[PDB]
């Protein structure tokens, strides 16, 4: 709505806060009367009569409650009257509630009932509560109230296993708190700041119930944050459709219907108004309004009124007087004692019975305080905050035990102590607020609470509340305590701030959303109900009945304010709200926006402590602070005393604030009262103010200012300057000692080099030496080492080792200790890099490793520095200078291969009609790269390197090499290795269609099973495989002739040697070159690669002539790429993504408004969220670009086949999305829609960038980091994933170019520009991955000594790259002796590790040989750590549960993905899961594997992505089980060996051991099992034995379901063996027992193992096991594969001449039930 | 005659707080640095001072107390008539407005073992035209005690605080300069025998093509102008590769942070 207005929000603000009195008239109950007295008027209001119970008012007995809820009322017989009237609404419905009742009438037990309903929602059959399945938030206005609430609710709910807790100020420990706290109790402000941050893996999602206690706080200046919370809660309920129950507790005051509306309380169903006759004790009120206006007279008038009113109760009622300072408690109590002394009055409080008086005299002689020494003996007492916990508890006890008759206190006792007195007196209603810099009235909540403390609940029949105030305020307090001060909204006074917080959260993105948001505020309902109060005319409202224009004007005004202060970019035309880092820091640190504008304006990198303190002091929080005349003396003596000079005059309040801060640090106790209040307020704010400054200057990289501001943070927090002894930060040290130590002025750092004796001697206090020593080594201290690894001549990788050098002690350090790692340039003026570091108590003793990149230049700078500073400990830092004097940079890379201007090569060149059929009906010519390499690939046998950007069609070059092979050997074998499995699958499709369907050769795809894989390698002319599938095969090349027979070896995406899985690839390629050097026929090698700076090294390693090495640099992509990189200087992930949302849409409309686009996003959630966001931005667009390029009528056939509501909603508007959670057909059909041209945008998860079958005109890469949830931190996309993603912006047959926009944190922009526009330098990481390869090479007798290992290494890419970039591999020279020494070390370390693990043996230091474990690891291709751990985990007593656990801890499972939650849910079946571990762990990959294994063995078949995780588990479970049985066989034990031999078939068939065999048959149910056990015995053969018609009558099954059952029954093992022993009797002890067992299979093998619950196709494997049962001693084993008839011989060495029998076992790895167990005797 | 009628009270105005407020702004002076560059000795050695350590040196100083650094450097390959200043070493020191007071022990450190000492740099409040007699005496005493200081290779750079800016001039001692300076006990400003023939300007250039670095003391800082008691002409010190803290840093005046707090 374009015509708008800019408002002056100041003229709309109820300035008097909660003292605003909307009403103009006041009506007192019948019986109220006024007395006049000289100087003051008294108004009396009589105590109220309880309303007669009335119609159906019966108090509910606790037994008639729901029984799960009665434990919570344990110790109570009947509920209150209010609790009864509310039992059904609180416990039997989920309605939002609003309960208005007088103070003390029992609302918080109603809150208990609400919490109890929520608790019941989560009770299982075991009786336990799912304590990790919900959260309840209790918002309480006062910290003291919060602490008493945690205590009370904890006690009442402990019988439930429920944790109740409050939230500390620190945020890192707070997440651990929230994780296992069911009921969080906090203030409005703490909950507001927490939900302001938001973030990843938050717990606010479990929150089902929010309680707002004392919701009439709405009327206070704090009220607006209650509005913020409720608006956020309800709007978030809409955008998750998951309800959250809201319960408001309120004093009885006008506008409760409006509050109920604001809470979405159904007035009919959940509003409860209880008038003040429901006060638990009737209250007779006395208001005293003083008329005197001369202060000196008024002070004595008030003390006179206090005395007179106290005398009316002396010796009859203990009276509690509230006063509003810590000094005034004593000042007033002493004034009253002295007025009692002047008269005979003192004897009236203390009885003639000396019990109480002597108790008082004793406790005043036990010296609880000097003021207590004065007051306690007379019967008076004080109670306030500054006292000690023991004194405060003693005062409470002496008052409850009626020893004190006159207790003078502050509001803290009314809030955080249940302590009623018969008579309460409020001595004055005037308080000094430092925020307003002046005197002001008590808040309504304080008044209400204090007068609620009138009348002991069961002792008194009525209570008496006396309130003394100025006369003008009478009608106010009269209103408040008599249900007539209405509750208005203070929202506008905070509108900008509040609005910014919803902008930074993403929840408000434009003025329209803002208006929608403001419709949820309490301000909105109040403006609707009574517009005149909020400034709206009655003609206005009728012009604007929903107040749309008005809300637009308020949002417009706040938006402009935020825009001027630089928190937001407000575009008035569009009305759009762009977030900023300044805005986010103002939201997250709770700073008002004026302040952050001031900071942004004054902060400069050349700032010093002086200007820093001035900048702090200029904060808007301190706006109303003034320098009063009476202060200027005490301030003056401090100004010239503080150690930071103050430029400006003390006449100015900025100077006063500065001085107060410095005094608070130095611990100068002031004398003035205004000074102390202003100092507590200033320093209260200073913490997060300074922390916001520190985040600002850190994230701009200002090194000096960053240091100063973190130091100032820490000084403010520890109340000491760094000049003071760090030991002072140990509170348990006595200050006498640290004074002795500080006096000596000597450096603290020199204490580390002294024993305890010299410690005690240096400080001249020997008896302390030891203790000092202890603390000296408790102080946190870190040692840093650096490995400089050059990437190029301008980018440097750094590995920083952080070894802790201090003893840990939980009472000192807690669970963690946090540091900052700051990489600073030579001048210490710029932070080249920085990151947070968390030393966990888990790892207090372990070295940590940090890796990062830093830019460098030429000439090299002298040095950089790495600082690590404690985030909280003062004076605790380590700086390590990184000198570059000896850095060896790699030589600048060569020029690319010139792309020659050859004429496009026709398909004709193939000179072969059959071959040309593959490409004729696809294109006429080949692209320039293929055209340039064609002759070398096709008309040569040279080894060839093609390096070129992705999408250059390097795959057709491998096809050239294959065609040439096919023209030479009618039975030529080519092996093609690709690093990713999804690439293997795509290439498998394409090359099956080309070379088998067209050219009639055998294309095969290795599966991982070496039986099928060996037969494929024998059968196929093109064999496709991933690296490890080829590694396991080709390790046995000397016993595998097919592996030597290879004519062609193509390896694709070779640059991935640099990535995480590079070592296996490097190793198989090195093996192929070694083999070729041995054979008479050399194996041709062709390698394809992304653009490489160091291609020549790869070629020299793979043996490519210079002239057949084609390294093209990325500017030669056939389809030209236009690459934009957008930096976003927002270091908070969610806010950064928010800030790039509209850029994503604008990028679409700028670079590809009509052609297809792919958006990559970091996670699954983000795909749906960003599809929706693109769509919303498209709707709001006037020149709107629609992405639906087909008809909605054509789309319904494809659409209704999906299961995702939002996905089809978005596809309707032309935008799809792909993530790992969709069904495979969902993904396939969305992909085809994208292919079709039907939809123009698809949002894909980063994890699918290797298996995506679509391409696009425009790729947008949204962020470049994803949140790893097992290290709980963000991780940069590998550069390979980025190159792969950018490759998707490529469509040769359709686009003149591709366009990619990469959006990234600013701190990454430069790196992308360096590594995308130029070719890539790749290195080897085989030195960190050599044990398993070395072990396999020792098993194959390839490496037999250490010299063999050196020579082996020389064949690697590692060894080529060690001479070209030595510092990267930690060498300091490239001489031959350097090389040979470094290699000898590498070899020595790896062989030593293998030898310790009992995998190899080292004889005479030089010779190595393979051992049992090394052989098992090599055979089953298993991490040597996995099998070593297996060895030291398996005993003869381990069962199936222990097996599943042991194999769950395998190294092969560490990389399983992490998501959590539903794992916390699946744990629930651990009581019903036949598996015992007794360990609670979460967020761990091995535990996820354990869970998913049990899930598979009980066919849970519930979740989707977890199902793919289960399939990854099962792709290795069988090899791990077989290695287990080989280990347990080496041990000779019988129980665990055959236990695992059964667990193999269990995991194949997805059955436990209790489940009987019938579940193996298709289309079978548990009812079928009960039937087949009823009518007969339970075997698969017994199903076969059934009469066919009897089978059918017992089945109740379809015909095709019975066809599946028969398919299984024919492929089911049906086999009998024959035990036979040659030389039956003629054997001798220690001699040859040769048992030949033959196996007859009734039918020839039909096909692979029928096992649909298993991902890989298997083939039936068997074990023959001779082992005596009673002895647990295995005699002989053999593993075998059988077709129909197979003879298997076993040999054994007899134990004794004693003629004995042996039990035989024949057990499958696949089919359960087929196992047999015979016996046979043998005589010596 | 107002004794009793008119009565005012003195309020302390401690000296260093103004100087601290002033030193906080020295960074402004580092954008306007000028070298005298008079055509003196076109054939003597030339001295290249990297701008980075000079800006740092200006910024860590005071506007009345002089600070000094030792200069280490090397000649550029196959160009021996150039001395590139590579390092400035800050050692425990105090100063007045006319002189600086250093430990007699010169810096020693492995990092320095490849470089040659090139003399020293110091700040002074005003732009005198001649080299100080205190400077000539200091340089000559140093030379007499340390044979590693070639009178033909070591120089004295004065950095003078011209208003709003910073002017640099570089001198060296003449033979008569060395001989007179080593026998001078008159710490005054007009000592007996002092002569303008005792020094000669050497050419000096401010560069950007390379960067210097700082070495600082290992167990303390360099500034002792608030701890001059604890400074001793005979004090020994080790060094470390780190950048100096500015004159009024907290560790330079721990008295100001402990005294007024504990009392
Ligand atoms: C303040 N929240 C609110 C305000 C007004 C209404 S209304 O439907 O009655 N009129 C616009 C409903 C709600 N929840
Ligand atoms: C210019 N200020 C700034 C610059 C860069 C980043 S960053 O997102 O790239 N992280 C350090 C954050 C900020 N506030």
């Amino acid at each position: 709505l374009a015509p708008r207005q800019v408002l002056d929000l100041e003229d709309l603000v109820f300035t008097q806060g909660s003292h605003f009195m909307a009403n103009k008239r006041c009506q007192l109950p019948d019986g109220s009367f006024r007395r006049q007295r000289k100087g003051y008027e008294e108004v009396h209001v009589p105590a109220l009569k309880p309303k007669p119970f009335g119609s159906e008012e019966q108090l509910l007995p606790v037994e008639k409650l729901p029984k799960y809820a009665q434990a919570g009322f344990e110790g109570f017989k009947t509920l209150n009257r209010i609790q009864s009237k509310l039992y059904r609404a609180a416990l039997e419905t989920d309605e939002n509630l609003l309960l208005c009742a007088p103070t003390g009438a029992g609302k918080t037990n109603v809150a208990l009932m609400c919490m109890l309903r929520e608790i019941g929602k989560h009770i299982n059959m075991d009786g336990t509560i799912n304590v990790d399945d919900f959260k309840i938030i209790y918002i309480a206005p006062m910290r003291s109230l919060v602490q008493e609430m945690v205590g009370s609710f904890g006690k009442r709910l402990a019988t439930y296993g429920i944790t109740v807790a409050e939230l500390t100020g620190d945020h890192q420990l707070c997440k651990e708190e929230i994780s296992a706290t069911q009921i969080i109790v906090c203030t409005p402000e703490k909950w507001d700041i927490i939900t302001r941050k938001g973030g990843e893996r938050t717990y606010t999602q479990l929150v089902r119930l929010i309680i707002l206690d004392e919701i009439h706080l709405l009327h206070d200046d704090r009220g607006p944050v209650l509005e913020a919370l409720v608006a956020r809660a309800i709007r978030n309920i809409e955008m998750t459709q998951e309800d959250v129950r809201l319960i408001g507790l309120s004093a009885t005051l006008p506008n409760y219907e409006d509050v109920a509306t604001f809470l979405r309380v159904d007035p009919a169903k959940g509003l409860f108004y209880f008038d003040n006759s429901f006060r638990p004790v009737p209250l007779e009120q006395t208001y005293v309004g003083i008329t005197e206006k001369k202060a000196i007279k008024r002070f004595q008038i008030m003390n006179e009124i206090v005395y007179e009113k106290i005398m009316e109760h002396a010796g009859k009622n203990q009276v509690l007087v509230f006063v509003h300072s810590r000094k005034e408690t004593g000042k007033t109590a002493r004034a009253i004692r002295d007025m009692c002394l002047e008269k005979d009055t003192l004897g009236l409080f203390l009885r003639e019975g000396s019990a109480s008086t002597e108790v008082l005299r004793t406790e005043a002689e036990q010296c609880k305080n000097l003021e207590l020494k004065d007051l306690l003996p007379y019967g008076f007492a004080i109670h306030h905050a500054g006292m000690t916990r023991v004194d405060r508890t003693l005062v409470e006890d002496l008052f409850a035990d009626k020893h004190i008759q006159v207790l003078v206190s502050t509001a803290t006792l009314a809030w955080g102590v249940n302590l009623p007195a018969h008579t309460v007196i409020i001595k004055g209603t005037q308080v000094y607020s430092p925020e307003k810099g002046r005197w002001t009235e008590l808040g309504a909540l304080d008044i209400l609470q204090m007068l609620g403390r009138a009348g002991r609940p069961q002792y008194d029949t009525k209570g008496e509340g006396i309130l003394i105030t100025s006369h003008g305020e009478l009608q106010y307090y009269l209103s408040l305590l008599n249900q007539q001060l209405p509750i208005e909204s203070q929202m506008v006074s905070k509108l900008p701030d509040m609005l910014n917080a919803e902008i930074v959260l993403g929840n408000v993105q434009n003025a329209k959303d803002a208006v929608n948001w403001l419709g949820y505020a309490y301000l909105y309902i109040r403006m609707l109900r009574s517009p005149t109060l909020y400034g709206i005319s009655h003609d206005d409202l009728k012009g604007d009945p929903l107040l749309d224009q008005r809300r637009l004007d308020l949002v417009h005004t706040a938006a402009l304010m935020l825009d001027k202060n630089n928190l937001v970019k407000y575009d008035k035309k569009t009305g759009n709200f762009q977030v900023t880092e300044l805005g986010r820091i103002a939201s997250h640190y709770y700073i008002t926006n004026d302040t952050v504008q001031t900071y942004n304006q004054l902060l400069k990198p050349t700032l010093s402590e002086i200007e820093l303190f001035r900048v702090f002091s200029l904060s808007s929080e301190f706006k109303n602070i003034t320098v009063r005349e009476e202060e200027k003396l005490e301030l003056q003596k401090l100004l010239e005393r503080v150690p930071i000079p103050v430029k400006e005059s003390i006449e100015e309040p900025s100077a006063k604030i500065n001085v107060l801060l410095q005094a608070f640090i130095s611990q100068l106790k002031l004398e003035g009262f205004a000074l102390m209040a202003d100092m507590v307020y200033v320093t209260q704010s200073a913490g997060r103010l300074m922390r916001a400054i520190f985040e600002i200057v850190l994230n701009r990289g200002w090194a000096q200012l960053t240091d100063k501001t973190l130091n100032l943070c820490k000084m403010i927090d520890k109340r000491m300057w760094q000049s003071m002894c760090p030991l002072r930060q140990f509170r348990k040290l006595p200050e006498e000692v640290v004074k002795k130590i500080e006096k000596k002025n000597f450096p603290f750092e020199r204490l580390y080099d002294l024993n305890h004796n010299e410690i005690g001697e240096l400080i001249r206090m020997p008896k302390m030496g030891k203790t000092i020593h202890k603390y000296v080594h408790l102080f946190p201290k870190l040692e840093l080492s650096v490995h400089l690894q050059p990437i190029t001549r301008s980018t440097l990788k750094v590995e920083l080792t952080i070894t802790p050098d201090f003893q840990w002690d939980e009472k000192v350090h807690g669970s963690s200790e946090a540091f900052w790692i700051l990489v600073e340039d030579v001048d210490s003026e710029v932070i080249l890099h920085h990151e947070y570091f968390l030393l966990k108590a888990k790892y207090a003793q372990d070295e940590h490793l940090i890796t990062f990149f830093v830019p460098v230049f030429e000439p090299l700078p002298p040095q950089y520095f790495i600082r690590v500073v404690s985030d909280r400990w003062l004076s605790c830092e380590t700086q390590l200078p990184v000198s570059f004097r000896h850095l060896i940079l790699p030589e600048k890379y060569p020029p690319p291969t010139e792309l020659l201007d050859l004429q496009p090569l026709p398909v004709s060149a193939l000179r072969n009609s059959a071959f040309e059929s593959l490409y004729q009906d696809k294109f006429p010519f080949f692209n320039p790269i293929q055209t340039q390499v064609f002759n070398t690939v096709y008309n040569s046998d040279d080894n060839v390197f093609v390096g070129a950007p992705t999408g250059s069609g390097k795959t057709i070059c491998a096809e050239f090499a294959i065609l040439r092979m096919l023209l030479q050997s009618s039975e030529g074998r080519c092996v093609y290795i690709t690093p990713m499995e999804a690439l293997a699958e795509q290439v498998y499709m394409d090359w099956y269609e080309k070379f088998q369907d067209r050219l009639n050769k055998k294309v095969v795809l290795l599966t991982g099973e070496t039986s099928t894989d060996l037969k494929l390698l024998g059968k196929g002319n093109i064999i496709i495989s991933t690296p490890e599938k080829w590694d396991i095969l080709s390790r046995r090349w000397k016993q595998r002739k097919n592996v030597q027979n290879i004519n062609l070896f193509v390896v694709d995406e070779v640059h991935l040697i640099g990535g995480e899985n590079g070592p296996v690839l490097e190793v198989i390629c090195s093996r192929m070159r070694y083999i070729s050097s041995q054979i008479e026929r050399p194996i041709r090698i062709v390698a394809l690669s992304s653009s490489l700076s160091n291609a020549k090294d790869v070629a020299h390693w793979l043996g490519c002539s210079a002239t057949s090495t084609f390294n093209f640099h990325p500017n030669v992509r056939p389809v030209p790429l236009e690459l934009h990189i957008q930096g976003f200087n927002i270091s908070h992930t969610q806010t950064r993504l928010l800030s790039m949302a509209k850029p994503v849409y604008h990028a679409i409309t700028k670079h590809s408004p009509k052609k297809p686009v792919i958006v990559f996003v970091p996670s699954r959630k983000q795909t749906r969220l960003t599809a929706i966001d693109i769509l919303t931005t498209c709707a709001a667009d006037i020149q709107r670009q629609r992405f639906l390029h087909c008809t909605e009528k054509d789309l319904i056939p494809y659409l209704e086949k999906l299961s995702d509501s939002t996905l089809k909603e978005t596809l309707l508007n032309g935008v799809g999305y792909l993530h790992e959670g969709l069904s495979p057909m969902e993904r396939r059909l969305v992909e085809q829609l994208f292919s079709s041209g039907a939809i123009q945008v698809v949002v894909a998860s980063r994890s699918l960038c290797w298996g995506m079958n679509v391409a696009a005109h425009l790729v947008i890469i949204m962020d470049t980091q994803y949140y790893n949830g097992k290290i709980h931190a963000y991780v940069d996309y590998p550069i390979y994933d980025v190159l792969q993603m950018v490759g998707h912006a490529n469509r040769p047959l359709q686009d003149d170019e591709g366009r990619c926009v990469i959006m990234c944190q600013g701190s990454k922009k430069d790196f992308f520009k360096k590594f995308l526009y130029e070719p890539l330098p790749v290195e080897s990481h085989l030195d960190h991955c050599m044990h398993d390869h070395f072990n396999a090479e020792i098993v194959t007798k390839t490496i037999e000594n250490k010299q063999d290992a050196v020579d082996y290494l020389t064949w690697t890419f590692l060894y080529r790259r060690m001479t070209q970039n030595p510092n990267y591999y930690n060498l300091q020279g490239i001489s031959h002796r350097h090389l040979s020494d470094h290699l000898s070390e590498l070899v020595e370390q790896t062989l030593s590790d293998l030898e310790q693990s009992k995998c190899i043996s080292i004889e005479d230091e030089m010779d190595v040989a393979p051992l049992n474990l090394g052989m098992i690891a090599a055979y089953y291709y298993i991490n040597y750590t996995t099998i070593e751990l297996f060895s030291m985990s398996l005993n003869a007593k381990t069962k199936v549960r222990g097996l599943i656990e042991i194999i769950s801890n395998a190294a092969e499972y560490e990389n399983i993905p992490i998501r959590h939650h539903e794992d916390n849910l699946l744990r629930q079946l651990a009581q019903k899961v036949p598996h015992k571990l007794n360990n609670p762990k979460f967020n761990d990959p091995h535990v996820k594997t354990n869970l998913l294994l049990q899930a598979h063995l009980s066919r849970m078949q519930l979740s989707a992505e977890l199902q793919s995780d289960t399939e990854e588990i099962l792709s290795k479970a069988i090899r791990l089980i077989q290695a287990c049985v080989d280990v347990l066989s080496s041990n000779g034990w019988l129980s665990p060996a055959l236990a695992a031999m059964e667990l193999a078939q269990m995991v194949t068939q997805a059955m436990w051991s209790k489940d009987s065999y019938l579940k193996q048959l298709p289309h079978f149910t548990s009812e079928h099992i009960k039937r087949c056990t009823d009518k007969g015995v339970e075997s698969v053969f017994d199903i076969m034995e059934m009469e066919d018609e009897e089978r059918n009558a017992l089945l109740q099954l379809t015909d095709s379901q019975i066809a599946d059952v028969a398919r299984f029954c024919n492929r089911y093992p049906n086999i009998e063996l024959s035990y036979e022993v040659v030389d039956k009797d003629s054997i001798r002890s220690g001699g040859p027992v040769v048992v030949l067992v033959q196996l007859e299979r009734e039918e020839e093998v039909t096909g692979p193992v029928i096992a649909p619950l298993f991902p890989q196709k298997r083939e039936e494997g068997w074990w023959v096991v001779i082992g005596d049962a009673k002895s647990n001693s295995l005699i002989s084993i053999k593993r075998l594969t059988l077709q129909q008839k197979a003879k298997v011989k076993l040999d054994f060495v007899a134990p004794a001449t004693g003629a004995h029998n042996y039990t035989l076992y024949f057990m499958s790895d696949a089919y359960m039930g087929c196992d047999q167990e015979y016996k046979f005797s043998v005589d010596v | 005659g107002p004794l009793g009628s008119m009565t005012q009270t003195f309020s302390s105005k401690t000296e260093w707080r103004v100087r601290a407020i002033s030193a906080a702004n020295l960074h402004l002076r580092t954008n306007h640095i000028y070298v005298s560059s008079d055509d003196i000795k076109e054939t003597g050695y030339t001295y290249i001072l990297p701008k980075n350590v000079l800006k740092k040196f200006i910024c860590i100083s005071d506007l009345r107390a002089q600070i000094a650094g030792y200069l280490y450097g090397v000649s550029p390959p196959d160009n021996p008539q150039v001395k590139e200043i590579r390092c400035i070493v800050m050692v425990p020191q105090w100063g007045t407005h006319q002189t600086v007071h250093l430990p007699g022990q010169l810096p020693q450190h492995e990092y320095l073992k490849e470089m040659e000492p090139l003399g020293w740099i110091h700040t002074q409040p005003n732009e005198s035209p001649q080299l100080s007699p205190q400077d000539v005496t200091t340089h000559a005493k140093i030379m007499a005690d340390n044979p590693s200081w070639d009178g033909e290779k070591t120089i004295i750079i004065t950095c003078s605080f011209t208003p709003g800016s910073c002017t640099l001039t570089a001198y060296k001692l003449t033979p008569s300069g060395y001989e007179w300076g080593r026998q001078n006990t008159d710490k005054g400003n007009n000592p007996k025998g002092y002569l303008p023939s005792h020094y000669e300007r050497v050419q000096m250039l401010l560069s950007d093509r390379f960067l210097g670095f700082f070495m600082v003391p290992a167990q303390s800082s360099w500034n002792y102008n608030f701890m001059g008691v604890r400074h001793d002409p005979n004090m020994k010190y080790e060094l470390q590769l780190a950048n100096p803290k500015e004159f009024y840093h907290e560790v330079h005046r721990p008295s100001h942070f402990l005294n007024f707090a504990l009392l």
